[PDB]
């Protein structure tokens, strides 16, 4: 029931693989990229911090 | 205070010439200096770039020298969007107290030689909204200015004489010179 026959020092702190052949991936946070469109940019009209 | 001079005077007068540094300087280097000088504020006096900045209504007046009646772009004078290309930030509209870091960033980014010219009652000092307290008492407690273009909406005519007056002083602005007198 171990993960190998013949548990060593290194070996024996592995788990078992999931009976299962398939593994989903874990949905991990994701940091977008901070890109103002600020005062100066001519599409924001002079005075305008769109902080997309 | 003097006067524009009478015809006769003015006839009695010789030409000014183009140099405001004068013909001759008795000296050879000086000669050469001052005329390389004048080669340098010919160049930089033409084609002066602005800056796409635009804070309010005095900058609908600044499209009316884009404008065909006008026309920047006979005088060299093109505006670029980045201040990294451009010699000149026209600071025209009101100047609040979230936009003093914006234009201080914006002006110090900007490469030398830098002139500033202030477009607009509010840029000058403030103007209708001078007693309030999100505006900043015009624009000159946080950045340098050259040139004050008086009115509130400046006619177009109005501002071309204050951009024409900005060239009169790049015209007049001497650095190699001052580096032999130095
Ligand atoms: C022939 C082609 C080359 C001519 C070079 C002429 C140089 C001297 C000169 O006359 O420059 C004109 C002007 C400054 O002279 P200014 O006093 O304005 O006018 C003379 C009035 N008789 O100077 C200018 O407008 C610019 C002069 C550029 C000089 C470049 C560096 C030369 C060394
Ligand atoms: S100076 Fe006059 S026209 Fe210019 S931004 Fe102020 S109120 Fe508007």
């Amino acid at each position: 029931s171990g993960p190998v026959m013949y548990p060593d020092e290194v070996t024996s702190l592995w788990t078992v693989p999931p009976w299962n052949s398939k593994v989903t991936p874990v949905e991990k946070s994701v940091r977008n990229l901070t890109l103002n469109f600020g005062p100066q940019h001519p599409a924001a009209h002079g005075v305008l911090r769109l902080v997309l | 205070q003097q006067t524009l001079p009478v015809a006769e005077v003015a006839q009695n007068l010789p030409k000014k010439g183009y140099s405001p540094f004068g013909t001759k300087q008795s000296s050879v280097a000086e000669w050469s200096l001052a005329r390389l000088d004048d080669l340098l504020n010919w160049g930089r006096k033409g084609s002066i770039w602005p800056l796409t900045f635009g804070l309010a209504c005095c900058a609908v007046e600044m499209m009316h020298i884009a404008a065909p009646r006008y026309d920047m772009d006979r005088y060299g004078v093109v505006f670029r969007a980045s201040p990294r290309q451009a010699d000149v930030i026209i600071v025209a509209g009101t100047l609040t107290n979230k936009m003093a870091p914006a234009l201080r960033k914006v002006y110090d980014q900007m490469p030398e030689p830098r002139w500033v010219i202030s477009m607009g009652s509010c840029a000058n000092g403030g103007g209708y909204y001078h007693y309030s307290y999100s505006v900043v008492r015009g624009c000159d407690r946080i950045i340098p200015v050259d040139i004050y273009v008086p009115g509130c909406p400046p006619t177009a005519e109005a501002l071309m004489y204050g951009v024409l007056q900005l060239q009169k002083k790049v015209k007049r602005m001497k650095t190699l010179q001052m580096w032999y007198r130095k």
